[PDB]
RNA sequence: AAAAUGUUUU
RNA sequence: GUGGGACUGGUGAUUAGGACUAAGUCGUAACAAGGUAGCCGUACCGGAAGGUGCGGCUGGAUCA
RNA sequence: UCCUGACGCUGAGGAGCGAAAGCGUGGGGAGCGAACAGGCUUAGAUACCCUGGUAGUCCACGCUGUAAACGGUGGGUACU
RNA sequence: GUGCGGGAUGACGGCCUUCGGGUUGUAAACCGCUUUCGCCUGUGACGAAGCGUGAGUGACGGUAAUGGGUAAAGAAGCACCGGCUAACUACGUGCCAGCAGCCGCGGUGAUACGUAGGGUGCGAGCGUUGUCCGGAUUUAUUGGGCGUAAAGGGCUCGUAGGUGGUUGAUCGCGUCGGAAGUGUAAUCUUGGGGCUUAACCCUGAGCGUGCUUUCGAUACGGGUUGACUUGAGGAAGGUAGGG
RNA sequence: UAUCAGCUUGUUGGUGGGGUAGUGGCUUACCAAGGCUUUGACGGGUAGCCGGCCUGAGAGGGUGACCGGCCACAUUGGGAC
């Protein structure tokens, strides 16, 4: 492994999971 | 895997991705020109590419190119669109047919005419 | 002349300096007597034409001998080196080298004239040449077989191949006289 | 639907003599053309091309109809040049040509689709007509004294009849003893390169 | 657990030979001593033997002494199982094998006990294609 | 001990 | 005809991220011990890369 | 030595177990220590480093069910 | 089918050039021939062993076929020429105009753009587009893989399922071998025959990869049934450990 | 196609009657509580099926024009004569 793969996934997981963080209250008052 | 395994979940082939789904199974379509302007290309290239948005008959709305030097089709110019790629041309999946409708054969063409729709001339 | 070769494949490898890039170019050949013998060559040089010769001149001492029964391969095999699986079958006369470029090259040299070659795996033309050449060297020649099995060539092997083999003997002895 | 222009061209760039000698092709280690004398690379394609070409140009064959012998003879059973010249022999201008009685294939060509010729008492004028064994050519008793016909008359000494025909020259009557065979053929191509580039 | 005691036996047999070893030996059982009897009667092994039990004094012993020629040269080209427990193969008395174009034979298992290729088509039977040994 | 960066030629 | 559901297409102010393009701006997170070894799960924090805690990995190493 | 006498193997779905972090109720809280505050460094330092320091780390009962949960190598068997 | 043979003086003209020439090119000119098709004109069917009491009766149809006449004439285009891929140069253009299926080409010496000469592949066609299969073993039954390339479930238990050590007997479901029936014709493979050849057409056979019925075989798989202990589990004793 | 997991109440079976060329929940009355389904019922998507056709070394993959066989339909829905 390159480790670039990981870091790839890393930084789309991360981006993820930040907008998870900054639309938490809309999804639990409108959806997921 | 096992042969069982093979009985209880065989092999699947892949998707066979379609290339020109606005032809809708026809070779080519007709057209109306709903806008006709320039590109630049992506790099390496450097042009100015000529393009038409074209209302197919089939309700789509694409990108098509304008091969050859020379170029009369304007804004509602009924267009034969073809299928062909320009491969430094992003969204660009489809060509106009020269010489067919509205659009007329490349002027001083003298070789590969019927490409560009260019009649003998004596 | 009196030995025939083809030139598989050229490449042009470097090596990267301080100053800058070493180019070399390496050679593939394929150097066959036509009737059995066959070997293959790699070279190393500067040049093209130093690298043809030295792969050749190095050709000249592996050439291992190949059973064809009339103008054709003994029986299928299958051969792999590294990674460049090739699959031989023997032809009915006039099928023709029904093969890819270097594993057609290699069997031309060898001297087979109705075989077919289909190159599974890598296409890579070093290793396909290399499994042809095992592919090859797996044939079993039919005296041999018998010999392995304790047996008779009328006990082991099949009469068709062996008539055709008479008949392919005897087409030598016409060329033979004629001459 | 048939090669109307120069020969001497196609033979001097496949590299042999598609028929005649002594003649323009004292040119012949060149191609024609301004770029004919270049050192040239010759891949397998190209050799087994050159051997179609070379055999297509000396038949007077087209490339569909040549395809379709190539079939028939694949389909038969033997060895696959073998028959496929065979095929190409057993062709009716080729037979006139061979017996001697035309000057070259492009004669017998115009002489039979013009029809100076009977076989076995029925007239053909298709030059693609495929002799069988044991049939009997005859010129057209009308055109019995044609000047291409009294010039192989005068000339057919000189030429070879092949094994397998038998020439009544003055009477010009063709008997076919037998479908000729690979050693009667004369060899001139390479019908091995041929099937192998009909099987890419 | 032992699934396939044909395919042990040939797989055994193969090993044995690759390691140049003059004998093998398994535990017997009828099909074995069959296909053993046939290896040795079409020359790919030197010889084979049933063993009363002496050492663990539960079974028979089935043992193989193999054949290696002039140089220390292989008697067997390779053995392959074809009718695999998972998936079992059965050749009609028109659609028999051919290994190795004839040089090798097929050990086909047939109504009329194990019988190799050639001698089926000559009774024109089929059955259960076990091996390709060649 | 910390001590960043290096557009578009043809 | 009336009524209440099921499924589904288009469209939607506004909004979200993705891809590509200036040869834009802001830092330098990774690749060398990348200058705080990197990465995995999770948690919180921060313009942004990221920072830190807890456990784990070597696809790190020092010194043997 | 004894007993049973193929009772074996694997196992979709399913079920259980499953580091640490996290969550719920209650307890506990020395040390450590996200967040945080301050000091330094710096062009800036929402960091490294320093001084403090809350959740947490701990216990009871649940929940979560994810890890580079790695030998990055599924289980069973025979042979070399 | 658009011609065939001869024809060097290797003519002019294009194009290229090292200004020597080379090339188009036996190509042309020129000479001698032939008349398929087309055009003109004559003869002129089979299909009807039909039908009709007879007389009479062919839509196709003056059709096919065929005699005579004309003139070498009325009859060649399309794509391509950087590599894969058969076939190269000059001029124009100057990352512009444009090309491209991929690699890529064009930034002043472009065999890749445009034109021209030359060439190559095909030819009453030649290209482009669309679609399918192939190449692609790139879903691998034939015929692939999973340490690091994409791929071992975090781990175990266990249900259905898949799979089964040695051996006796028996059944004959799988399996194997005959027989009968069926698998229309056409297609397809192949042997003969007819259209001037071919395509096409007729005819004999094969194929129709199966199924049903029936008679056999019992090596293997399985069912039924009985043994054996070596796999597996248990008993008794011994025993290690941050389970 | 599981990003469709439950479906069915003349439904499954029984007895008597009716009906029909004819067997039959085809229909009817009464009795019983069945029937189907993770080996994918029910639902969604698409589609006339085949002899064949194209491709392929084969195995397969694609396809269902002409021709030939079966089916379905004839402005849409229903109905009988
Ligand atoms: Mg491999
Ligand atoms: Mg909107
Ligand atoms: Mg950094
Ligand atoms: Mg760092
Ligand atoms: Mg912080
Ligand atoms: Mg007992
Ligand atoms: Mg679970
Ligand atoms: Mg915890
Ligand atoms: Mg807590
Ligand atoms: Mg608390
Ligand atoms: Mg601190
Ligand atoms: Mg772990
Ligand atoms: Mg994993
Ligand atoms: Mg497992
Ligand atoms: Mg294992
Ligand atoms: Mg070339
Ligand atoms: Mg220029
Ligand atoms: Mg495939
Ligand atoms: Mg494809
Ligand atoms: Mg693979
Ligand atoms: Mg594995
Ligand atoms: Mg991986
Ligand atoms: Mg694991
Ligand atoms: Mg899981
Ligand atoms: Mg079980
Ligand atoms: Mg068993
Ligand atoms: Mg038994
Ligand atoms: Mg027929
Ligand atoms: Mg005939
Ligand atoms: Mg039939
Ligand atoms: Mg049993
Ligand atoms: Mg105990
Ligand atoms: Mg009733
Ligand atoms: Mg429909
Ligand atoms: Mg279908
Ligand atoms: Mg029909």
């Amino acid at each position: 492994g390159s480790v670039i793969k990981k870091r790839r996934k890393r930084m789309a997981k991360k981006k993820h999971r930040k907008l998870l963080k900054r639309t938490r209250i809309q999804r639990r008052r409108a959806g997921k | 895997p096992t042969i069982q395994q093979l009985v209880r979940k065989g092999r699947t082939d892949k998707i066979s991705k379609n290339k020109t789904p606005a032809l809708k199974g026809s070779p080519q379509r007709r057209g109306v020109c709903t806008r006709v302007y320039t590109t630049t290309p992506k790099k390496p290239n450097s042009a100015l590419r000529k393009v038409a948005r074209v209302r197919l008959s089939s309700g789509i709305e694409v990108t098509a190119y304008i091969p050859g030097v020379g170029h009369n089709l304007q804004e509602h110019s009924m267009v034969l669109v073809r299928g062909g790629r320009v491969k430094d041309l992003p969204g660009v999946r489809y060509k106009i047919v020269r010489g067919s409708l509205d659009t007329q054969g490349v002027k001083g063409r003298k070789q590969a005419r019927s490409r560009y729709g260019a009649k003998k001339e004596k | 002349n009196e030995y025939l070769e083809r030139v598989v494949a050229i490449n042009r490898v470097a090596k990267v300096v301080q100053g800058g890039r070493r180019f070399s170019f390496t050679a593939l050949v394929v150097v066959g007597d036509g009737e059995g013998s066959v070997g293959v060559g790699y070279g190393k040089a500067k040049e093209v034409p130093a690298a043809i010769a030295k792969a050749v001149e190095e050709a000249k001492k592996h050439f291992f001998k190949v059973p064809l029964v009339g103008r054709t391969i003994t029986h299928p095999v299958i051969g792999e080196k590294a990674a460049g699986v090739v699959m031989l079958r023997p032809a009915s006369p006039g099928t023709g080298v029904i093969a890819g470029g270097s594993a057609r090259a290699v069997l031309e040299c060898a001297g087979v004239h109705d075989v077919l070659a289909k190159s599974l795996g890598s296409s890579n033309a070093i290793n396909v040449v290399h499994a042809t050449v095992d592919a090859l060297q797996q044939l079993e020649e039919p005296e041999e077989v018998a010999r392995r099995r304790g047996k008779s060539v009328e006990d082991i092997a099949p009469a068709a191949m062996l008539r055709a083999r008479k008949e392919a003997d005897e087409a030598a002895a016409a060329a033979r006289m004629e001459e | 639907a048939r090669y109307t222009g120069p020969l001497t061209k196609k033979s001097r760039r496949l590299g042999t003599d598609l028929v005649g000698n002594d003649k323009s092709f004292e040119r012949r280690p060149y191609p024609p053309g301004v770029h004919g004398r270049g050192r040239t690379k010759d891949s397998e394609y190209s050799l087994q091309l050159r051997e179609k070409q070379k055999a297509r140009y000396a038949y007077g064959v087209l490339e569909k109809q040549f395809r379709r012998y190539y079939e028939e003879a694949d389909r038969a059973q033997g060895k696959t040049g073998d028959v496929l010249l065979q095929i190409l022999e057993s062709r009716l201008d080729n037979v006139v040509y061979r017996a001697g009685l035309a000057a070259t294939r492009r004669q017998a060509r115009q002489m039979v689709s013009h029809g100076h010729f009977l076989v076995n008492g029925k007239k053909v004028n298709i030059p693609s007509y495929r002799v069988s064994t044991h049939d009997i050519i005859d010129v057209r008793e009308k055109s019995k004294d044609l000047p291409p016909i009294v010039i192989a008359r005068e000339t057919f000494e000189t030429r070879d009849v092949p094994a397998w025909l038998e020439v009544r020259p003055n009477k010009g009557r063709i008997l076919v003893h037998q479908l000729p065979t690979r050693d009667q053929i004369v060899i001139d191509v390479n019908e091995q390169a041929i099937v192998e580039l009909y099987s890419k | 657990t032992m699934t396939d005691p044909i395919a042990d036996m040939l797989t055994r047999l193969r090993n044995a030979n690759q390691a140049y070893h003059d004998q093998t030996s398994m535990p017997h059982s009828k099909i074995k001593a069959g296909i053993a009897g046939i290896l040795k009667s079409e020359g790919y092994i030197a010889d084979y033997k049933v063993n009363e039990p002496k050492e663990g004094e539960v079974g028979k012993t089935l043992t193989l002494t193999l054949k290696y020629g002039e140089n220390r040269e292989r008697s067997i080209a390779g053995v392959r199982r074809i009718s695999k427990p998972g998936l079992r193969v059965y050749a009609k008395s028109t659609a028999l094998p051919k290994v190795l174009g004839g040089l090798g034979i097929a050990i086909i298992s047939t109504s009329q006990g194990l019988l190799t290729d050639k001698q089926a088509h000559e009774k024109s039977v089929g059955g259960e294609v076990l091996a390709y040994v060649w």
